[PDB]
DNA sequence: CTGTCCTCTGGC
DNA sequence: GCCAGAGACAGCGAGTCAGCAA
RNA sequence: UGCUGACU
């Protein structure tokens, strides 16, 4: 509720991996790939379409934290 | 006659000191010149100033300027005495060639019934707060802190630290466990904002 | 001095720092009794600080404090209760301790 | 080959 | 107790390929 | 592991 509003990059690295090791995990592509073997690629399509259900849980240095979902956070 | 320069240049510089702690000084001691510094006041015991709080008028401070160029513990106690007696609570010694070691552990022994504090008289012959390095200094209100804790959601150790023997913590007076707020004029970012908890 | 560091020990353990200079300024004023009131009182009223103690700041200070007792007070001394009880344990080389008569 | 320790030693 | 005499003591760029002898 | 060559 008091951090930043954007996706640092760091996170989008972070998002883009994990939704793209579940992919190649035999995941539902929620995002109609259109005949693309990449697993990366498609979980760009994913970011880019706004359907990633993931929710980044930004840790403060004393142990608090707050959870943003990948839907709320702009992307730059 | 240079001894009156330099009693001169340490009363303007104790004035200066006496105002930065919050203390009721008028601009003339402030902007006093040294034709009527002498024309006013010779000795040594007649430049001892005392000074009321803006608050708390009974919280004032006893400014000292001993004989002995090297004080000790009697030294301290005869006018320890005047400040009992006068009903005050604060002093500041200036003396000229240091204070014998036992006096030292004697002035930090007398308990928060008379705090004493000691200023070497070439500490004084300049206001090192006037320096072009040195950022300002500025004491936190003990409701400040708090909330300054609580924005950062720190503790109070995990704060950069100012010695409790810094020069510009002695300046101050700055007790320990007070934090304080720096603007270091950066060349970066203009006005940058620090704190330091005194220890 | 053994009483004194430790106080400062109990509550270094627990995070509080002004206590360490408020501990020596207590006895330099003035044993265990006039330590152990303020020290306790310390130790109840600043615990739930046992997880915030492994901070620079407070490992310096209780690093600080036991280099200056190994340092300063281990030296061989004229033992206060019995005036005679240096048995000077002297060391050689490693793998050898003397003590004399 | 340098600089702090840093633990004596030794004299005072 | 005040601070020289030291006398230990620890540090000293990154990676790579061989051969030869023990 | 060691030591003697060598590369950037
Ligand atoms: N011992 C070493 C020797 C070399 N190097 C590395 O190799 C580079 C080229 O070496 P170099 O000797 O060719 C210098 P260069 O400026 O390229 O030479 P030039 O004037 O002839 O063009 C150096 O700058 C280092 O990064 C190293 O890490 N350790």
């Amino acid at each position: 509720r008091i951090t930043t509003p954007y996706m640092t990059k760091y996170e989008r690295a972070r998002v883009l991996g994990t939704r793209a090791l579940q992919i190649a995990m035999c995941a539902p592509v929620m995002v109609e790939l259109e005949g693309e073997t990449d697993p990366l690629l498609i979980a760009m399509k994913e970011l880019k379409a706004r359907k990633i259900p993931i929710i980044i849980r930004r840790y403060l240095p004393d142990g608090s934290y707050e959870d943003w979902g990948v839907d709320e956070l702009i992307i730059t | 006659e240079e001894e009156t320069y330099r009693l001169w240049k340490i009363r303007k510089t104790i004035m200066q000191l006496c105002h930065d702690r919050g203390y009721l000084v008028t601009q003339d001691e402030l902007d006093q010149t040294l034709e009527e510094f002498k024309a006013q006041s010779p000795r040594r015991t007649d430049l001892t100033v005392l000074v009321a709080h803006n608050d708390d008028p009974t919280d004032q401070m006893f400014v000292f300027f001993p004989e002995e160029p090297k004080v000790g513990i009697k030294t301290i106690k005869v006018y320890c005495q005047r400040m009992q007696e006068e009903n005050i609570t604060r002093a500041l010694i200036v003396v000229q060639q240091g204070m014998t070691p036992s006096a030292k552990q004697s002035l930090v022994d007398m308990a928060p019934k008379y705090i004493l504090e000691q200023f070497l008289q070439q500490e004084l012959l300049i206001n090192i707060t006037e320096h072009e390095l040195v950022p300002e200094h500025v004491v936190m209100t003990k409701e400040e802190v708090t909330e300054l804790l609580a924005r950062y959601k720190l503790r109070e150790n995990q704060l950069p630290r100012i010695q409790a023997g810094d020069p510009v913590a002695r300046y101050f007076g700055i007790k320990r466990g007070q934090v304080v707020k720096i603007i270091r004029p950066s060349e970066t970012a203009g006005r940058y904002i620090t704190y330091r908890l005194v220890q | 001095v053994i009483h004194l560091l430790l106080c400062q020990l109990r509550v270094l353990e627990v995070g509080a720092l002004q206590a360490v200079y408020e501990l020596e300024r207590i006895l330099n004023r003035f044993i265990r009794e006039e330590l152990e009131q303020y020290t306790t009182e310390i130790v109840q009223n600043n615990l739930l600080g046992s997880q915030g103690a492994h901070v620079k700041n407070v490992c310096e200070s209780k690093s600080k404090l036991i280099a200056l007792f190994w340092k300063a007070h281990m030296n061989a001394k004229r033992c206060p209760h019995c005036k005679t009880g240096r048995s000077v344990v002297r060391k050689e080389h490693n793998s050898k301790l003397t003590i004399t008569f």
